[PDB]
């Protein structure tokens, strides 16, 4: 299986296959931990963010591949962002402080 | 290719920063900026990068030094168009 | 127990069944006390004098009859 | 300047109780009616649960009326019904509310383990919820009268104290007696009663709950969160599309359970308000009241009470405290994990035609992965007129696009992964190679680092897509960059089987061969006589060579001369670079000494003259092993000759035995033992028969009658080289296999006389049964067991990271030789290998420093240190490092996959627990649980006691179930005295002086005394001593590093003794603690420092405690953490890992230590 870009969950953006066109693989917290023992902190904000989770992030990453500049503008994954929610769902304030 | 980073990471000590400028500077090439400061065999901007931190003649101090210089250089145009915005007063 | 069933059962059990004479008995209160406030009503000359500045306003079609009264004794 | 009002880059999080007001602000509308969609029209009812005027419009930039359809048109809200013209994804946003009629309980702080609501106001639970309820009164603020402030009474007493006093006291019930009571509480006079009390009585009951209680009121002050907060006044309602109604095919609609749990709230709610205009009896208004309760706490926390379930299914519904929770904790990044883009899989093959750096990849997946890419490049030379025909073209596949997908593979590394990732070499970056097929190709020196066979594994890709992730994949994760294990400086590159088998074949000599007595001029000469059949590969002949040496400073020497050596040891010496001698090849070259020339190679010359040499070895070890012809037959294994008879001779034993048994010469049990003896020794022989035979029989003649060398034959050579097999294994192959045990645990004393070679019966193989079944049981259930314990490990480490550069401390441990009993169970160059010097050391003479102060020791060091006698090095450690909240590089060590010292912000603790996790399933008191007993502190069961203070004891009072000792110090005061059960058996000499630390008694000690009574230094040596020989007894190599840094996040906190700033009793960072005291050692007090004690925590145990709630609310219980935090109004800053990760930022080590840093420092400045 191999996949670039496909459809994508409606809960929670995720890669999913829905043409079976597969989705993508599955990144685990295991291999986070791999990252994490070698210096790569791109290789992995780009794994959980732009390849995943960032429903702008990865539009302007694809228009960047294609004009042929190499970056990513990240963002906030959309699991936190809702995760978010599901705190302030209940009686619990939660912010982002100061700048 | 560029089987082993080696070199580079004797230049520069920690072998992160080594990543780090090697990626500004690979911006710099891959964004139309600059051109290469040693022959390009068809390496991709990753690898000529690191050709340039192997022969010494790139790093964090030069790029800083080379951008600070820049600075000037273009203040040095828009001196009299941005002078000109005197109509602050 | 909480399980809000249980601590209802328990609530309403301590209330006692209503005899067949008991129910007359609240009923014919019931009576008295709408009276009460009938001719207590019927007491306020505004409560009239407003009554009739309503009527006054049915037959000049400014609002209708079903808006004002539901009937009379019969 | 002006701070900023808009988006910027946030730091920290904040997180707090929420006002009625405050979730009023989130509330873009009060959701009014239980409505959802219009049942005909799909559309939104409005104010429902589903409404376009709260929430959001249903389609992208068009108003739901339809009156505005333009993309002009945005902030327009619109006349008919309002709904303001914006993207659809704002309906993924805006929040609501919904306004309660009567006050309602947080389940949250009602149900918490320790009830929150319940001491703050130090009120039981039961009251709380027996007034919440309305099943009895409660008294509020009871000024003068007769009745305590918290008291409270039944129906009659709450009528009998109203007639006695009617007003200038007041009573409520339900929830807005709970509101009243925490509103009208003032918690600042609370707090000055509460300290008078707690310096009056002492009494442990009166002050632990004190002291809690005591904290809990201050931090709750301070915080800024009013108590009110936690009874309901307005709830917030969770955007419609995080729990949508969205159609399926068939025309069937599906949505989240939260829908049936808010549409209670409401109607419960509204009738209530309905209920209120119609004065309703006081039981039904009640039991509406509680039936709002209920409905509220199955919303926010279901299965606290009663466990609702959802309409039509059994299934309880699933609410918001269950969304968060799971397994384990935040699925958000818990396992598992999150899908990803741009990946793929498929099972993986062998391609040993590749270089180490690169990898074998199939052509399809390249083309569907690099899809973007391929667009941007084909349009940027101009084949592809625009994007769309750039599609067309790669989905016609035509010919053309094949070249320019070699442009972008080639300089473009990709991440390769395995199912089982245990260390950092789980993931390894290659180059892609265009290769036929739908088979990944996967580099055969790599095969080892993954632990991948190829039976049918399956490997994942993932395409590294910045240019921060090329530049990271090949500096740092690139194959050839890891060509050392992570967890001992030993290459895991190593050659594997089939490579190793060709060199053993390689250099090795027969007796008399084709060439024997020869001389030749060099290596190329020599493979020109072999290549073309006049000699043979195993010949003993003396050619010229040509070695090198590079003493001389910095600088190859050389020298010729003629070596007495076979010919495939004259033909591989072509491979060997330069400076290494001819010694390391003139040899038999096993799979051990082939593993140790590729280290010295790397050693010596480096990391690149080692890759491309450990490429070398793998191309010519499988060409020469090809050649020889390498089989195996049946009758490559050979049975000894006198097997039957063994058998006969330990057979006689046992009837002999059982004749003593039917006679009672020996007990039955004696007899057990006995005749499972002989069946033991017989084994033995039975081994020690085969061996001798299998290994040297090959018996052959030079010139002279005979002569034997060791055999050529197939099986032994495999098992020689160190390629495949073993003594035991082959041992079951020929002569007898075992005895099998039966499932109780009890091993059989007949035990199984045949072997593979020859058949088993059916007993036999029904007998071997158990033990395969045990294995796979056991494997796999150990293959779980190592899983959890890396878990733990990662989770108690993790955030340790080198900070510092020296934090210049001459503090360290002593490394010695582990010196066991015998002779040197491990030695000291290992112990000491990579480490750093505490203090110069000297030469049997001294004003001659050999190793000057510190200074990392390499192999010329290493060995300059052998070549005197010295038997003992101080080595600094991570454990006794200064650096607070981190160690310094100069105490860690060099060990990495590169030979140089650590690099400033590799993140340490990662590696430290991969590095102990990973040969986990390797291990079998004894075993796996012996390691994980000592990494969690537990006293033993039946533990021994040492002294606890220096000084002349003796035994005190009489039996009472202790008998005191008591001990006598010298100078120092006596009145220590122990109560030690006197029927447990003693050591100590009743007269004797004892130290502290002393033997007082046999059996294991735990290690928290160790720590207490011997020191720091003690403990941890006894730690890594006892862990490392469990380990060592299996045979894995972990270098003590790792353990030390484990140790040293046990003991990360410590409980202070005296005082002058903080609390006595509190257990407290001792990174915190002392850079306080070293803060107040000067300035402040002159000094008031205060004395600590250093604590040994388990390692589940300290992993506890975490700064950060983020990552603390990840793999502890959610609900308490959440709240816990709650309540105090905790502000994570991040800083950590974990925390990092589930925001979604760069990680504060490796490539992202620099920015964290110039964040940090931009931090609390101007
Ligand atoms: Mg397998
Ligand atoms: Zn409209
Ligand atoms: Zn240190």
């Amino acid at each position: 299986h191999a996949r670039s870009t496909g459809s994508y969950s409606l809960v929670t953006q995720q890669p999913l296959g829905g043409k079976a066109q597969f989705g993508g693989q599955r990144f685990g917290e295991m291999e986070v931990w791999a990252l994490e023992a070698y210096g790569a902190a791109y290789t992995l904000q780009e794994m959980l963010t732009v390849k995943s989770d960032d429903v702008n992030g990865r539009t302007k990453m694809y228009k960047n591949i294609v004009d042929g500049n190499h970056q990513m503008e990240p963002g906030m994954p959309e699991s936190f962002n809702v995760l978010l929610k599901e705190i302030r769902s209940l009686g619990i304030n939660i912010e982002l402080e100061d700048e | 290719a560029r089987v082993t980073v080696q070199d580079a990471v004797e230049k520069i000590g920690n072998r992160f920063d080594l990543v780090l400028v090697a990626a500004r500077r690979a911006r710099q090439m891959q964004v139309g900026g600059k051109d290469p400061l040693v022959p390009e065999e068809n390496d991709k901007t990753t690898v000529i990068a690191l050709r340039e931190i192997e022969e010494g003649l790139i790093n964090n101090q030069i790029l800083d030094v080379r951008e600070r210089q820049e600075q000037q250089e273009q203040e040095a145009a828009e001196l009299q168009a941005v002078t000109a915005i005197a109509e602050g007063r | 127990t909480t399980d809000p069933v249980r601590m209802y059962m328990r609530e309403m059990g301590t209330v006692e069944l209503l005899t067949r004479e008991g129910e007359i008995d609240i009923a014919k209160r019931i009576e008295d006390g709408i009276n009460q406030v009938q001719c207590s009503v019927a007491e306020y000359p505004e409560a009239i004098t407003y009554l009739l500045e309503q009527y006054d306003r049915v037959e000049a079609e400014e609002a209708r009859l079903s808006d004002l009264i539901t009937g009379f004794v019969d | 300047l002006k701070a900023q009002t808009k988006t910027e880059e946030f730091d920290a999080i904040k997180i707090a109780l929420a006002s009625p007001d405050m979730i009023r602000s989130w509330s873009f509308g009060e959701v009014k009616k239980p409505e959802t969609i219009n049942y005909r029209t799909f559309k939104p009812e409005r104010d429902g649960l589903f409404c376009a005027r709260i929430f959001g419009p249903v389609k992208d930039y068009e108003c739901l009326c339809g009156k505005y359809k333009r993309l002009k048109h945005r902030g327009v809200i619109c006349e008919k019904c309002g709904v303001e013209v914006t993207q659809t994804k704002v309906r993924r946003e805006r929040m609501g509310h919904i306004e309660l009629a009567s006050p309602t309980a947080h389940i949250w702080f009602l149900k918490s383990l320790p009830s929150r609501i319940g001491l703050l106001l130090d009120m039981p639970l039961r009251d709380i919820e027996r007034v919440l309820y309305f099943e009895s009164y409660v008294v509020i603020e009871g000024g003068m009268t007769n009745l305590e402030r918290q008291q409270i009474l039944t129906e009659e007493q709450y009528l009998d104290a109203l007639e006695e006093f009617g007003d200038e006291f007041d009573a409520k019930m339900g929830a807005e007696a709970i509101q009243a009571l925490l509103k009208s509480m003032d918690l600042e006079q609370e707090c000055e009663q509460l300290r008078e009390e707690l310096n009056e009585t002492n009494s442990e009951t009166k002050r632990k709950k004190l002291t809690k209680r005591i904290k809990l009121l201050e931090a709750f002050v301070q915080s800024g969160n009013k108590p009110e907060w936690m009874i309901l006044t307005v709830l917030p309602v969770l955007p419609p599309d995080l729990r949508p109604l969205v159609p399926l095919d068939g025309g069937r609609f599906a949505t989240s359970d939260l829908n049936d749990l808010y549409r209670r709230v409401i109607n419960r709610n509204n009738r209530l308000k309905r209920l209120l205009d119609l004065a309703a009896p006081d039981i039904i208004v009640r039991n509406e009241k509680r039936m709002l309760q209920e409905a509220v706490d199955a919303l926010l926390d279901n299965g606290r009470r009663g466990r609702a379930i959802t309409g039509s299914n059994k299934r309880p519904l699933k609410s918001l405290a269950d969304m968060i929770k799971g397994k384990q904790g935040r699925f958000r990044q818990n396992l598992l994990g999150k899908r990803v883009d741009y990946s793929g899989r498929s099972v993986i093959t062998v391609g040993p035609y590749l270089r180490l750096h690169q990898c074998g990849l199939p052509k399809k997946m390249a083309l569907e992965l690099f899809k973007p890419f391929i667009y941007g490049k084909l349009e940027l030379r101009g084949l592809a007129t625009t994007i769309k025909a750039a599609k067309k073209m790669v989905e016609r596949e035509e010919a053309v696009v094949w070249d320019i997908l070699d442009e972008v593979i080639r300089e473009h590394p990709v991440l390769l992964n395995r199912a089982p990732t245990l260390h950092r070499l789980g993931i390894q970056a290659f180059e892609p190679v265009l290769i036929e097929g739908k088979a990944i190709q996967l580099h055969p020196l790599v095969c080892a680092a993954y632990n991948a066979d190829f039976d049918g594994d399956q490997m994942a890709v993932h395409v590294p897509l910045t240019l921060e992730a090329q530049l990271e994949a090949r500096a740092l994760m690139m194959s050839t960059n890891n060509i050392l294990s992570p967890a001992n400086g030993e290459p895991i590159i190593v050659p594997s089987q089939d490579v190793v088998l060709g060199l053993y074949y390689m250099t090795r000599d027969c007796v008399n061969a084709k060439g024997e007595g020869m001389v030749l001029t060099g290596p190329k000469e020599a493979e020109r006589l072999y290549r073309s059949g006049l000699a043979s590969l195993h010949a003993r002949v003396k050619v010229r060579i040509t070695e090198y040496e590079k003493d001389a400073n910095g600088e190859l020497v050389a020298k010729t001369s003629l070596k007495d050596t076979t010919v495939g040891r004259a033909i591989l010496w072509m491979i060997v670079p330069k400076g290494l001698p001819y010694s390391i090849v003139n040899q038999a070259l096993g799979k051990k000494a082939i593993s140790k020339m590729l280290n010295t190679c790397y050693r010596i010359l480096g990391l690149k003259p080692t890759v491309i040499f450990a490429d070398q070895i793998m191309y010519t070890g499988f060409a020469y092993a090809a050649r020889s012809g390498a089989s195996v037959g049946i009758d490559d294994m050979v049975i000894p000759e006198k097997k039957h008879e063994i058998i006969s001779e330990a057979e006689a034993e046992v009837a002999e035995i059982q004749e003593q048994f039917q006679s009672g010469l020996v007990t039955a049990g004696e007899r057990y033992n006995k005749v499972i003896d002989i069946w033991a020794a017989a084994n033995d022989r039975v081994s020690k028969a085969m061996m001798d035979n299998l290994q040297t029989e090959t018996v052959i003649n030079r010139d002279g009658q005979e002569e034997k060398q060791v055999s050529f034959n197939s099986i032994y050579m495999m098992a020689d080289s160190g390629a495949r097999g073993s003594a035991a294994q082959i041992r079951q192959l020929a002569g007898m296999r075992g005895l099998m045990a039966k499932p109780d645990g009890s091993i059989i004393e007949t035990p199984i006389t045949a072997n593979f070679r020859e058949g088993l019966n059916v007993l036999q193989y029904f007998i071997s049964t158990h033990g395969a079944r045990k294995g796979l049981a056991d494997t796999a259930l150990k293959t779980a067991n190592s899983g959890y314990l890396t878990r733990r490990l990662v989770d108690v480490a993790q955030d340790l990271v080198v900070t510092e550069d020296d934090c210049g401390t001459h503090e360290g441990i002593m490394m010695t030789p582990v010196i066991e009993g015998g002779d040197v169970k491990e030695p000291l160059r290992d112990r000491v290998l990579g480490r750093v010097t505490a203090e110069d050391v000297l030469k049997p003479g001294t004003a001659d420093i050999l190793v000057p102060r510190n200074t990392l020791l390499h192999e010329q060091w290493c060995d300059l240190l052998e070549e005197n006698s010295v038997d003992a090095v101080k080595v600094r450690s991570v454990v006794s490092c200064d650096t607070d909240f981190g160690v310094c590089a100069h105490c860690y060590g060099r060990d990495l996959a590169r030979g140089h010292i650590i690099n400033k912000g590799e993140a340490i603790g990662v590696i430290a627990a991969q590095s102990i996790g990973e040969p986990g399933t390797q291990l079998t008191t004894g075993g796996l649980p012996r390691v994980a007993d000592l990494f969690e502190a537990r006293r033993p069961k039946e533990p021994a006691i040492l002294a606890e203070i220096s000084g002349i004891v003796s035994f005190g009072k009489e039996t009472k179930g202790k008998r005191r000792l008591v001990i006598t110090p010298v100078d120092g005061s006596d009145p220590y005295e122990e109560m030690i059960p006197k029927w447990r058996q003693l050591n100590v000499f009743e007269g004797e002086r004892v130290e502290r630390g002393d033997v007082i008694s046999d059996g294991p000690e735990a290690p928290h005394d160790i720590l207490r009574l011997r020191g720091v230094h003690a403990v941890t040596r006894y730690i890594v001593n006892e862990v490392q020989d469990v380990y060592r007894l299996q045979g894995v190599k972990i270098n003590d590093k790792h353990i030390e840094v484990i140790v040293r996040q046990m003991l990360r906190k410590a409980t202070i003794v005296n005082a002058g700033s903080s609390d006595f009793l509190e257990g407290e960072q001792v990174e915190y603690s002392r850079v306080k005291i070293a803060n107040r050692e000067l300035e402040a007090n002159g000094k008031v420092g205060a004395t600590y004690s250093r604590d040994l925590l388990g390692i589940t145990k300290a992993s506890l405690a975490t700064e950060s709630f983020i990552s603390a609310a990840s793999f502890q219980e959610t609900t308490r953490v959440l709240t816990e935090a709650a309540v105090a109004g905790k502000r994570d800053e991040l800083r950590g890992l974990k925390e990092n990760v589930i925001v979604g930022r760069l990680i504060p080590a490796g490539t992202g230590y620099a920015y964290h840093q110039d964040r940090m420092r931009r931090r609390a400045a101007g």
